[PDB]
């Protein structure tokens, strides 16, 4: 009946790699360049701005005041535009799933954080930019025992659990929450038409607000854990 | 197989009923604080926003983190 | 075919015995401060109900995952 | 079928305990802030009662939903 | 019949389980917040009972109605 | 029987199990109420034992019944 | 004899479980009060000691009743 | 003896899974009232360690009975 | 192993089930607090994250430990 | 073996399932005091790390013997 696990894959470097996934990552990629260019077309600072300015306003702000709150603006410039990509691009990426690309079952689109590989990109590019902007920060050697060190020094082996849990948290909670809505819409097409569309809908519309949420989790912790590689 | 099979059902509806409850509770708890401090304070809706999605964020992680392991055992099943 | 069968009721039982604690349990104490927040400040009803469908949106989206799982399990069985 | 029989009453069994569990701690936990809430203040009973009765049906729902999927287990078996 | 017979014990076990862990704590929560009720307003006695039997009404009918499946299972098995 | 007797000594477990859970926790729950009720004030010593042997007379009587139904089980097995 | 004794020691094993859980939550709980009494009010521990070992003495009797069902069931099992 | 042992095995880890469940969440809800206790009377730290080790004096003694009879099934069997 | 298999797939359930009811549960009562201090105190949030990152530290370590030891069950069977 | 063998996951996966719940909500209900008293006491941060770190101490010493428990039930099996 069900089926999960597979993808339209091909061998592009002697490496395996998904046709679905990728092209889901182009498309969610393209929307927020093509957004992105709109901006820089018709951004104004005399003039009163448009809906997609106040969209990059609202969220730049937002992720700004974060940044200042945790961290400082003065110290950490770098985390405000990644914080911004990572909640834009997460929230594109989720919200395609809104489409009826299913048909008689397949989707001609998977959301792209349904695939490990999507998340692992995210979460360990977050870990080496907060590990290396830690180091930059607390010293090459220096760093490294101040993550074995942490807040209390006898809980060692605790800090560094922490610190091998963060990117796997990133990972596993982004993918495991769109997967599920993954595996929710394929039991859900096993219902006949006349009443598919009810739990279809009722998923869909909080799957908006969900992928809203976890695009939010993901850049609010990202910031924590700059903050928390850059103290002292 | 067969046993195994069960075993992957029973160990997989495990995974979830901890999941649930660990999550559900967990929530219930946080947003009990959201809606304190909002009664509290009604204007601070926005303030606990982010203390809150922090809060869901780490909650969730237990519920979904089981989901992609019940998921495994189930569908495609480590032995 | 029993066996699985078998695990497929016990599992999908474990499912939903995890999911109404989660949700009951959830619902209750998100619901426990809208019925406090109530009696501090009548006039923010209207206000405290969006801190508390947010919350209870939350713990109904662990509920329904679960139902859809538990519903799998029974009558699509994944093995 | 006695293999399939004891799965469906061992998880008809698990349905119910878990409905119980989260209905009545759900309960419980509810009926604690309308009970302290009238104590604070003898008239509030009367808008007290909005809130509560919210809570309660969000409660009672999971208690439902557990009793009919344990009623499907046990006299209608999905397997 | 000996599989079904003990499906049905373990089943109706489960069901008593939940009901007693259900109704214990959710007795002992409501009735907390009438012990702390009546130590705050002596005279509020008499009012609070209103509140309370309400919330012990609705945790006293989910170990009712399990006891009721328990009996079901053990003395009358569904299959 | 010796299928029958392991499922009613197992399910006998379960009905004590869930019985000390929900009467130690609901005694616990009411007896802070108790205990917080005479730390407040002490001349409501007198008053305060009316609401809480309210509360323990019903977290006490699912611990006797769930031991009723244990002793049932167990000596008497209702097959 | 194999079956109904491994029945005994998973049914004994539930009765302590449970017992455990019910018994170091229940006092957790009423030695809380005890602790937050003493806090607030220096002079006060000798009066809390007759609500906390009334509290305890409840919460006690079912963690020793527990006891002494899980040793009948293991060493004079009731088959 | 295999079935025996399996059983054995299974009760021994319900005892030390109970146990742990009891213990950990006995001496956390214990604890929280001294943290509180030595936050707001800074000086309280002293006079509280008297009813917190008379509180984790009895959350422990039911840690070490259940370790107690969970070495006896698994290294001394009942049976 | 057909019994090994679903012994260590129902043991490796048990042990994240028991994880994410310890972390969700755990990380939703801390973060109740951070919620609740940044509701009183705005400026706040910067002091909280400290002894909220501490908390979180060691309920997401015991959550993540299960996690190991339950994919050395499943993947590396200790038989 | 088979049995025995799938005895000790099973027996062993309870164990670090009870341990987890014990300390991931008795670390929460005591990390929740910390963060409190930080809160509230924002001097008290240095005074509060004893009664804590009293309190994790006790927490985690259930959750290290049950993992001592489970080591010995997989890896040096009793039986
Ligand atoms: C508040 O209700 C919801 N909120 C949600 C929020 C998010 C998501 Br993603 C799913 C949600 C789903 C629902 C309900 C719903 C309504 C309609 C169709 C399907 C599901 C619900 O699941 C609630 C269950 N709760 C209360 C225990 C339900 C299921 C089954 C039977 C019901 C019978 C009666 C009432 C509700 C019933
Ligand atoms: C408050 O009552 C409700 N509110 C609900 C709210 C939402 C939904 Br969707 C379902 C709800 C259902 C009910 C009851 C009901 C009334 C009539 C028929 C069916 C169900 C109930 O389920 C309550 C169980 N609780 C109290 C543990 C019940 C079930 C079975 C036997 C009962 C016997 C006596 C009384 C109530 C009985
Ligand atoms: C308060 O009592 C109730 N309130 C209810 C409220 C709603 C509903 Br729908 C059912 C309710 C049922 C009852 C009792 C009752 C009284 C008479 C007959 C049947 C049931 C009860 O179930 C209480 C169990 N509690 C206390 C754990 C009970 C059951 C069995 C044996 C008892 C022995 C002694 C006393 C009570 C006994
Ligand atoms: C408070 O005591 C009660 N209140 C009740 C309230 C309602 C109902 Br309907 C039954 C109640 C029954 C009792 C006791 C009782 C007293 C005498 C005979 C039978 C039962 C009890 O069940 C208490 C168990 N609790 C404390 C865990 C008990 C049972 C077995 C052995 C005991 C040994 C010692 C003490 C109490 C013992
Ligand atoms: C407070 O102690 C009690 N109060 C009770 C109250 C009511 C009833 Br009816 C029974 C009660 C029984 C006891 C103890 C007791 C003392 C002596 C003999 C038998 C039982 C106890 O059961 C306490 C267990 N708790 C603490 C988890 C116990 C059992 C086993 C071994 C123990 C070893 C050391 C200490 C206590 C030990
Ligand atoms: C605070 O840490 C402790 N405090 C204790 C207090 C008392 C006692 Br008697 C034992 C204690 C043991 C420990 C840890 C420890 C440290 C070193 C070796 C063995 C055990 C711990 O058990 C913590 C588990 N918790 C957090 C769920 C642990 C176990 C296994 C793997 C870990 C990996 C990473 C970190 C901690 C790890
Ligand atoms: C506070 O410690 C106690 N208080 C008690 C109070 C009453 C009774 Br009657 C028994 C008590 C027993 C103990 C310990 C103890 C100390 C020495 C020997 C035996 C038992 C303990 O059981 C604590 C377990 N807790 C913390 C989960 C323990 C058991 C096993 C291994 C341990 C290893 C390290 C530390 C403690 C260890």
């Amino acid at each position: 009946q069900i089926e999960v696990g597979e993808h339209h894959t091909a061998t592009w470097l002697g490496m395996t790699v998904n046709t679905d996934t990728v092209l889901s990552t182009a498309i969610a990629g393209l929307i927020v360049i093509a957004l992105a260019f709109y901006l820089r077309a018709k951004v104004t600072s005399t003039d009163v701005p448009g809906g997609v300015q106040l969209f990059f306003e609202a969220i730049t702000i937002q992720m700004r005041n974060q940044v200042e709150s945790a961290i400082g603006m003065r110290i950490a410039p770098f985390v405000l535009p990644l914080a911004v990509t990572i909640f834009v691009f997460i929230l594109i990426s989720n919200w395609l799933a809104v489409l009826p690309v299913q048909y008689t079952t397949t989707e001609l689109l998977k959301s792209a954080a349904a695939d490990i590989n999507y998340v692992l990109a995210l979460a360990l590019f977050v870990f080496v930019c907060y590990h290396t902007a830690g180091i930059w920060r607390r010293g090459i050697v220096g760093h490294p025992i101040k993550l074995l060190k942490g807040h209390v020094t006898l809980l060692a082996p605790i800090n560094l659990v922490e610190e091998v849990a963060k990117p796997i948290s990133l990972s596993l909670r982004l993918f495991g929450n769109i997967f599920a809505g993954g595996i929710l819409v394929a039991l859900i097409a096993l219902f006949p038409p006349y009443i598919m569309w009810a739990p279809n809908a009722i998923w869909k519309a909080f799957d908006l607000f969900v992928g809203a949420i976890q695009a939010f989790i993901f850049a609010l912790l990202t910031i924590l854990y700059f903050s928390q590689a850059m103290e002292l | 197989d067969p046993t195994i099979a069960a075993g992957a059902l029973i160990g997989g509806g495990l995974i979830m009923a901890g999941g649930a409850i660990g999550a559900g509770i967990g929530d219930g708890v946080a947003g009990n604080a959201l809606i304190s401090g909002v009664a509290r304070q009604p204007e601070a809706q926005g303030r606990l926003f982010t203390p809150f999605f922090i809060t869901v964020g780490l909650v969730e992680a237990a519920y979904f983190i089981n989901l992609a392991f019940m998921a495994l055992f189930v569908f495609a099943t480590p032995v």
